[PDB]
RNA sequence: AGUAGAAACAAGGCC
RNA sequence: GGCCUGCU
């Protein structure tokens, strides 16, 4: 007998045990090398899915762009993304009709909220293209840069600590004559206005790795940090666009798109009656991202902001007017290697414009002969179409417009349809009395996607009766089922610290056990393995057994000289006292009745030389990227204990030219560390105001020193001693 | 004393002054996040190849005047290499261990104070009452419900001024809290809370947690209550219904 | 105006009101007396603060000049000349030292004979209203208040003035030297009443210059200027446009529904070339077990002298000489390495006590087995452009290869059980609720089935393998190092015992991003003869080591015993994700345990004893010539278990392709089956989307198989 | 799946021999010497010991697959049988 | 050689 | 031969 486990499906339904079919449990694929080739084949792919439309070269910028927006109509299903400016207008309008007050509504948050908003909220985000190395580097390190060139240039209206005055120095900044910037090798290099222009105007291009459920690689862009201001605005607006639409489920969690998933197929198989056939298709779109002109998010912006202050519109319209100039780096270049006298070299992609073919494969050899026409200073006009979900809310508003499109006021016809769009990614439930009616509705649902530049994948979709369907990983079949399969990788040690992994991966098991139907025994199970691997990770064994380690005599000694040793923390080897009933408890405050005053003292002492703390955001927040998602936060119920510490950084900058960030890093932290002392609030509310530091701790140096005389520790002496003090650094200030 | 003192040290070498000086106080927020230090993609596959290492977690300097370089056998503790961009110091795990069994110690009779959310949390299982399982289709459907069983009936926002007041008084600003519901919070985690030496960023943090309302999405089958939500892992599951009180009633 | 301030206040007070006026953020070249005003109120605030001081009596001193001394101490220190949140830091400082009362506006000065606030304001009109006025606007006041005017009056409440009448005099001489001094200027036009409380600015953000020539060329094809398709929307409304290009749209653009019945799916498939080989870390259907029957736990010991002691247990030795070459590499080099190994291994027993780690000596047979010195040496671009031979590196599809019947019997042989327990869990606390019992129970139960299966005992070897590669390669990152094979079961009798299948030799592990690549050579004991299935060890070399005699019935059969020997490599990223081997349990066990949830939310009543007891009921889990073969809960849990540690093993992009794309159809198939009328509108390409999936992995290959059986099964 | 060949008997060296297998998917056919266990002949690809002189055929209307054998041995001799992805097998004797 | 798979590793750089 | 780094 041979044993095959997909046979399983004969018995037990696809859905019911789907689980077995997610291979979670091996290493996802990793990209190895440069991402340049694939860069190029998506500025290729983008072209040509609208070489149909009407070429012409920018003035300021000087690329080639090509605009297909009311090109001609598409007369094959292949992707096309001609999208015509009247038909998204007349959806956008109807939108609004089925919907009155949404867009007024919207704009009036979004104006608050721009002309309220603050410079400091861009340092929280990931990574970001700063223009001033051409690289990728912290959100906050980049806008520091950025607002250290443009001070020294003359552009200090972003002093006024307003994101708004920030943009207005940004844009100013286009109509320059001549930047200045920074490099190590310091030197002083001089970009003209055309250069600069590209450099604001670029994206970086990275492969994306640790992505499941696909056997090609892809490429992801990061924009600079003069276009994420208007970005943020224009996002918050879609943001609160959506949040007023029932049929989107792109700003929501999981739960509550599977709420809304049951909501809708609910609504749309009761209201038919026993005449009307429902069918359900569970359709992806094939391109997405490369099909949605930014010039069409400009006409459906600038339709939403009508009637409406010009400056809000000025403002909201910036952003896709960049990104319809948008260009691409190709990225980190190509690797070539030579057997014959063994030795390899690497090639900055700067210098496919210019280098010779010869070292090229064949598919590489045409991707640059196509793509080369479009190559200024060792970029790619990318034009025609979004590189990756960078307007992910506009893409959900669009597809939201064209469900709602079909209302059954709008069709004229019997059939209708409605369902749910994340970008990417849809159900439809279509209606119709007849067979022929369901192919009428889908067929005219597809038909008004070509004109809007989305396109249905029809490999990947499929369409059956209503009751069982797909979306987003999530299989309805009757009622939504738990796959769990999705969450294995995060059953692991996080990798934060010893109290941040132990909490991090107990609240995890009690919340696959709330949403995905984790069981007792596979929960107690998962408990016990993740405590044997938190153990064999961090060097804390049990200490009654004799596995000898880096960390096995400290721990052995602690454990003989406690007396009840049942106290003893996990990271300490002591015993695991955690169950079904304890995992929302923290390990601390579960062992904290059993603990010797003498070891609890010592553990949790605030003068501990191991926890670090530097704002009220990183204080119980971990990153987890998940897997098959965006990168997301999670709060973790911890107690500060000496166990708290964070780990060693990278390191690998003191081979680098780049070595003097390091002594900046030291600087900045030693001066933030004294301005805390002398603001305690620092962290907590982030200081706001238009003066400088030494200001303000001088001052309140003499205040401080003045009153805590007028009852404390100090004395007239050394009250007149800081005085004359802060005299002294006055005057240091002066010279 | 010593902080100017520090202060004036800092302004004596050019750089330091420089950056004091030039620097506003609203751009605080971002020259303290600037850094070199990417944010990790993968945190779990270095924390399981950093512990291999010695010296993998880093510690403040101080920790070399606590603490000696080595332990009986000779181990080290600790080393002197500072980190990348910080001027603490990279030292063994071993130096938290030790710090567990020679390290000094204090009086942690305030820390249930502090964290009084997860006491309450170990209070109310404590004392509860479990019974008979039954087992029967659960009809789970998804529901907003708060989480927090302690809110105070106030938002992020609302109690944020009641927290400086309770813990930064003089940073208040223009903020004099009008709600009675605020001052008496104030009076007691005022009062209670009147020596603790944990850290006023964690006693924030934690006041925070505690007295700010916080409500999500959630598949439940019964209870709804706040203290019902906390052991909903417990008490509903896909085809058992496990009966439960906790000890607060 | 602004040359009254020119010229006679001093800079410092200059500059404190321009810091002051762009506190507010409006504009001093609009309306410049606020500028002077507030300056003077300024400078009389200073006046009346300086040249007042106290020592530790009240009654303050009064000194022309600051002597040099301890005994500064200002009288009345100021508030105001410092920005809004300097000034509420003091005011609240003030508050809660002096335990006194907070106002709600700005005070001007502090003092502490009378412990309070002093809000000076020196205004155009006469005292006797301003004053009561700024009373009214403070609420119930406790501060004291005192005001000037220009006439030369002075009053306040209580009639107190707080200190000496010299300084009025020096106060009111001030303000009419201002006030004849405009006199000379000629002010009053405006001067009594120039500012009336404006507040009000519009924010104005304007597209011009370069940005706005980009918002020009960012319009739809017939647009000029932003402006015009800004009119144009503004304009537009809906008049049956989608309506009129639907109409005049080709109709060839169509979703048609091709329905999808039983005839309609086609089997998979399978690639053809030559056969698959074997691809695993470590040998899993053909190893061999060297024991001593130990008392130890798995992490508890030492590994050297267990494998020394494991190995001295076997008795029949022979100078290994080659079987089956490698086919592609030196085979005398991995003979001299087992050699070596032997050699060292007794090195290693003679001396006083077993090193914890040993490290090998680098010698060229493990410099060639472990990749030493080959990768070319980095240079630069400019310097090697004129070598033909220099070219990209070779990126191409995969080879193919045709799938081998080994796979199956490994799968099939990997789900049985065996003679051992090779999962010896942690603690957990213990059960209080009567969930937390039927929790237990239902584990003990499924442990007792898993426990006994070659499955477990692939994980707890590849885990064990895993960490410590990783952990030597962390640790000794330059010098080849020794690793013995080894796991700890338990017996039936219940006598713990320790298992040696083999060696591992890790070389230079100078890992940098998590693909970078480790090379090591590992060795393994077996009995099965390579010269039967040769295709499956393509990458092996096997050597003759020894004769083994295991009791049975026929005599005694005194078999071969072998070596496998090969190069084999791994990474980070792929050591990190072997030593998480132990969550294919927790699949498996989830899938068997929400199988029984389900069924249970039928029969009101928790089902697991009878499952796992009676054996009734039964899933399909194989087919044999005869037909579909079905097997009890355990079974079934046995081989879901085996399924995941065979995904955790080959995992590849290859895998994660094709259970996508054959998600999807098993999927559609399921509709089909449960009578849905399911439809497709490209079934060619979602099978063309599947096909591409299958290239040269033995693991996809056999689930590509196992759909086709599945295919062929079902739709019936 | 049930299997039943035909066509087997007795035959001279250099004759054929037409054998046929009846079911109840691909087939094959494999065959058993007196001294021996299964050789693989034919599936639907040929051995090399019976290259270019068999064909193996099928009629999936008739359900049945067909073993065209020419030009014969005395080493063909062999009891033949059919297999589906077994026969009872039918014997060929070639002298 | 080996790992791996649309490009890489099989140490890097600095003296 | 000596020393530096391991996400920069």
């Amino acid at each position: 007998m041979d044993v095959n486990p997909t046979l399983l499906f004969l018995k037990v339904p696809a859905q019911n045990a789907i689980s077995t079919t997610f291979p979670y449990t091996g290493d996802p694929p990793y990209s190895h090398g440069t991402g340049t080739g694939y860069t190029m084949d998506t500025v290729n792919r983008t072209h040509q899915y609208s070489e149909k439309g009407r070429w012409t070269t920018n003035t300021e910028t000087g690329a080639p762009q090509l605009n297909p927006i009311d090109g001609p109509l598409p007369e094959d299903n292949e992707p096309s993304g001609y999208a015509q400016t009247d038909c998204v207008l007349e959806a956008m309008a109807f939108l609004e009709e089925s919907h009155p007050g949404i867009f007024e509504n919207s704009c009036l948050e979004t104006m608050e909220v721009v002309q309220q908003t603050r410079v400091d909220k861009l340092t929280q985000g990931r990574q970001t293209y700063d223009w001033t190395l051409n690289r990728n580097q912290p959100a906050a390190t980049a806008l520091a840069n950025t607002i250290e060139v443009f001070r020294s240039n003359g552009l200090t209206a972003n002093e006024s600590g307003r994101l708004i005055d920030f943009l207005k120095d940004v844009m100013e900044s286009m109509d320059k004559e001549e930047m200045e910037i920074t490099t190590h090798f310091k030197k002083k290099q001089r970009l003209n206005k055309r250069s600069y222009l590209i450099r604001a105007l670029t994206l970086n291009t990275m492969t994306k790795d640790a992505e499941r459920g696909k056997l090609k690689r892809r490429a992801i862009a990061t924009p600079g940090m003069q276009i994420r201001g208007f970005v943020y605005f224009v996002e918050t607006l879609a943001r609160s666009i959506c949040e007023k639409l029932e049929q989107s489920g792109l700003p929501v969690g999981g739960n509550e798109k599977k709420a809304k998933l049951a909501n809708v197929v609910r609504k749309m198989m009761t209201n038919s009656q026993d005449t009307e056939l429902s069918f359900t298709i569970t359709g992806d779109n094939t391109k997405w991202n490369e099909n949605q002109n930014p010039r069409m998010f400009l006409a459906m912006i600038t339709y939403i902001t009508r009637n409406q202050p010009e400056w809000f519109r000025n403002v909201l319209s910036i952003a896709p007017i960049m990104f319809s100039n948008k260009m691409a780096r190709l990225g980190k270049g190509y690797m070539f290697e030579s057997k014959s006298m063994k030795l390899r070299t690497q090639i900055p992609a700067e210098m496919l414009a210019s280098i010779d073919l010869k070292y090229f494969n064949d598919s590489t050899r045409k991707k640059i002969e196509k793509i080369r026409p479009l190559l200024i200073d060792g970029t790619a006009s990318l034009s025609p179409g979004m590189m990756m979900g960078m307007f992910n809310m506009l893409s959900t508003v669009l597809g939201v417009s064209i469900l709602n499109l079909g209302q059954k006021r709008y069709t004229k016809t019997t059939y209708w349809w409605d369902g749910l769009q994340s970008s990417d990614d849809f159900a439809l439930i279509v209606n119709a009395p007849n067979h022929e009616g369901i192919q009428a509705g889908v067929d005219r649902f597809y038909r008004t996607c070509k004109l809007l530049g989305i396109n249905m994948s029809k490999k990947k979709s499929y369409i059956n009766r209503t009751g069982t369907f797909e979306f987003t990983s999530f299989f309805y079949r009757y009622g939504f089922v738990a796959n769990f399969s999705m969450e294995l990788p995060s059953f692991g040690v996080s990798g934060i610290n010893e109290s941040a992994d132990m909490s991090i991966g107990v609240t995890v098991i009690k919340n696959n056990m709330i949403n995905n139907d984790l069981g007792p025994a596979t929960a107690q199970m998962a408990l016990q393995l993740f405590i044997k691997d938190y153990r064999y990770t961090y060097r804390c064994h049990r200490g009654d057994t004799q596995i000898q380690t880096r960390r096995s005599f400290e721990i052995k000694k602690l454990w003989e000289q406690t007396r009840s040793k049942a106290g003893l923390l996990v990271s300490d080897g002591g015993p695991n006292l955690y169950n079904i009933r304890n995992l929302h408890i923290p390990e601390v405050c579960l062992k904290w009745e059993l603990m010797d005053e003498d070891y609890q003292g010592r553990l949790c002492n605030p003068l501990n030389p191991f926890v670090s703390h530097k704002e009220i955001e990183s204080v119980n927040n971990a990153v987890m990227m998940p897997a098959h998602g965006p990168a997301k936060n999670m709060e973790y119920d911890a107690v500060a204990t000496t166990h708290s510490w964070i780990p060693k950084r990278n390191r690998s900058i003191l081979n680098t030219s780049q070595r003097g960030i390091l002594e900046d890093e030291q600087m900045y932290q030693k001066c933030c560390n004294l301005f805390e002392k002398f603001f305690p609030s620092s962290s907590y509310r982030r200081p706001v105001g238009i003066s400088s530091m030494v200001e303000a701790m001088v001052s309140r140096a003499r205040i401080d020193a003045r009153i805590d005389f007028e009852s404390g520790r100090i004395k007239k002496e050394e009250f007149a001693e800081i005085m004359k003090i802060c005299s002294t650094i006055e005057e240091l200030r002066r010279q | 004393m010593e902080r100017i003192k520090e202060l004036r040290d800092l302004m004596s070498q050019s750089r330091t002054r420089e950056i004091l000086t030039k620097t506003t106080v609203d751009h605080m927020a971002i020259i303290k996040k600037y850094t070199s230090g990417r944010q990790e993609k993968n945190p779990a596959l270095r924390m399981k190849w950093m512990m291999a290492m010695k010296y993998p977690i880093t510690a403040d300097k101080r920790i070399m005047e606590m603490i000696p370089e080595r332990n009986e056998q000779g181990q080290t503790l600790w080393s002197k290499t500072n980190d990348a961009g910080s001027d603490r110091v990279m030292v063994s795990p071993l130096a938290v261990t030790w710090w567990n069994r020679n390290g000094p110690t204090t009086s942690a009779v305030h820390y249930p104070k502090i964290y009084k959310t997860y006491f309450e949390k170990v209070e109310r299982l404590k004392h509860g009452t479990f019974g008979p399982v039954h087992f029967r289709n659960q009809v789970k459907i998804r529901r907003r419900v708060d989480i927090n069983p302690g809110h105070a009936d106030l938002s992020a926002k609302e109690a944020q001024d009641v927290i400086m007041e309770v813990v930064f008084p003089n940073e208040v600003g223009a903020r004099i809290l009008t709600s009675e519901s605020q001052l008496t919070i104030t009076k007691e985690k005022k009062e209670e809370l009147q020596d603790c030496k944990i850290s006023p960023l964690m006693v924030a943090y934690m006041l925070e947690r505690e007295l700010v309302r916080k409500t999500r999405f959630l598949p439940v089958a019964g209870g709804t209550s706040s203290v019902y939500i906390e052991v909903l892992h417990l008490t509903q599951g896909t085809c058992w219904e496990q009966m439960y009180t906790p000890g607060g009633e | 105006m602004e040359d009254f301030v020119r010229q006679c206040f001093n800079p410092m007070i200059v500059e404190l009101a321009e810091k002051a006026m762009k506190e507010y953020g409006e504009d001093l070249k609009i309306e410049t007396n606020k500028f002077a005003a507030i300056c003077t109120h300024l400078e009389v605030c200073f006046m009346y603060s300086d040249f007042h001081f106290i020592n530790e009596r009240g009654e303050s001193i009064i000194v022309e000049s600051g002597d040099p001394n301890a005994l500064l101490k200002h009288r009345f220190e100021i508030i105001e000349g410092r920005d809004r949140t300097m000034a509420w830091t003091v005011v609240n400082s003030i508050c809660n030292t002096t335990g006194a009362e907070k106002p709600k506006f700005l005070p001007d000065l502090y003092d502490y004979k009378e412990n309070r606030f002093i809000e000076i304001g020196v205004t155009r009109r006469e005292v006797h209203i301003y004053y009561l006025e700024k009373a009214n606007k403070i609420k119930s006041e406790k501060t004291h208040i005192h005001i000037f005017s220009f006439t030369g009056e002075e009053m306040a409440t209580k009639a107190d003035y707080t200190l000496d009448e010299e300084s009025r005099a020096r106060i009111k001489t001030r303000l009419f030297t201002i006030r004849q001094e405009m006199a000379s200027r000629g002010l009053w036009d405006s001067f009594r009443q120039s500012e009336r409380g404006e507040e009000t600015i519009e924010e104005r953000f304007e597209i011009t210059g370069t940005m706005r020539r980009l918002a020009d060329q960012s319009l739809p094809p017939n647009f000029s200027s932003l402006e015009n398709f800004r009119a144009y929307v503004d304009g537009f409304e809906p008049n049956g446009y989608i309506e009129g290009k639907l109409s005049q749209m080709s109709k060839e653009v169509n979703a048609r529904i091709e329905p999808f019945l039983k005839t309609t799916p086609r089997p998979l498939r399978l690639p053809d070339g030559p056969p698959c080989s074997q691809r695993s870390k470590f040998l899993l259907m053909d190893a061999l077990k060297l024991s001593i029957e130990d008392p130890s736990h798995e992490g508890e010991g030492i590994p050297l002298y267990d494998a020394i002691k494991c190995m001295r247990t076997f008795f029949g030795w022979k100078e290994p000489n080659v079987v089956k070459p490698h086919e592609k590499g030196i085979n005398p080099n991995y003979l001299l390495a087992w050699k070596q190994v032997l050699a060292e291994l007794q090195d290693i027993e003679n001396e006083e006590k077993i090193p914890k780690t040993k490290n090998m000596k680098k010698t060229s047979q493990l410099k060639w087995a472990l990749g030493e010195n080959m990768a070319p040496e980095k240079v630069d671009f400019d310097d090697c452009k004129d070598v033909s031979d220099l070219k990209q590196y070779d990126s191409d599809e995969p080879e193919l290869r045709s799938l081998a019947s080994w796979i199956q019997s490994e799968f099939n042989k990997a789900c049985e059980l065996t003679d051992s327990s090779w999962i010896e869990l942690d603690e957990i606390g213990e059960d209080v609720a009567p969930i937390e019992h039927i929790a237990s129970m239902r584990r003990n139960y499924f442990t007792a089935e898993v426990s006994h299966c070659r499955a477990t005992e692939y994980i707890m070897k590849g885990v064990y393998i895993n960490t410590a590669l990783l952990n030597a390669s962390c640790a000794a990152m330059d010098d080849f190092q020794l690793i013995p094979m080894i796991s700890k079961c338990r017996t039936k009798e219940g006598r713990r015992k320790t298992n040696l299948y083999g060696f591992i030799i890790k070389g230079r592990s100078h890992l940098r991003n998590d693909t970078d690549v480790v090379n090591f050579v590992s060795m393994e004991f077996s009995l099965t003869d390579p010269r039967l299935e040769p295709h499956k060890w393509e990458k092996y070399c096997v050597l003759e080591i020894g004769d083994m005699l295991l009791r049975s019935a026929i005599g005694q059969v005194s078999r071969p015993m072998f070596l496998y020997v090969r190069t084999n490599g791994t990474s980070k990223i792929k050591m990190k994700w072997g030593m998480e081997m132990r969550r294919c349990l927790l699949q498996s066990l989830q899938q068997i345990e929400s199988m029984i949830e389900a069924e249970s939310s039928v029969k009101e009543k928790d089902m697991t004893k009878e499952f796992f007891e009676n054996k009734s009921e039964t899933w399909p889990i194989g087919e044999s010539p005869k037909g579909v073969e079905e097997g009890s809960i355990g079974k079934v849990c046995r081989t879901l278990l085996a399924k995941s540690v065979f995904n955790s093993l080959y995992a590849s992009p290859q895998l994660e392709g094709f259970s996508a794309e054959s998600r999807k159809l098993l999927l559609i198939v399921q509709a089909l089956r449960d009578n849905l009328e399911p439809g497709t509108f490209d079934l060619g390409g979602l099978y063309e989307a599947i096909e591409e999936c299958l290239i040269n992995d033995p693991w996809v290959l056999l689930n590509a198989s196992w759909f086709n059986s599945f295919l062929t099964h079902a739709l019936r | 799946v049930q299997l039943q060949e035909s066509g087997g008997g007795l035959v001279q060296a250099g004759d054929s021999l037409r054998l046929s297998c009846t079911t109840s998917y691909g087939v094959g056919w494999f065959r058993q010497a007196p001294g021996e266990e299964r050789e693989f002949g034919a599936s639907i690809y040929y051995a090399d010991s019976v290259k270019g002189r068999f064909t193996i055929s099928r009629d999936n209307a008739k359900n049945t697959v067909y073993l065209q054998m020419n030009s014969l041995k005395a080493e063909d001799t062999a009891v033949y049988y059919c297999a589906a992805r077994w026969g009872q097998g039918t014997q060929v004797t070639v002298s």
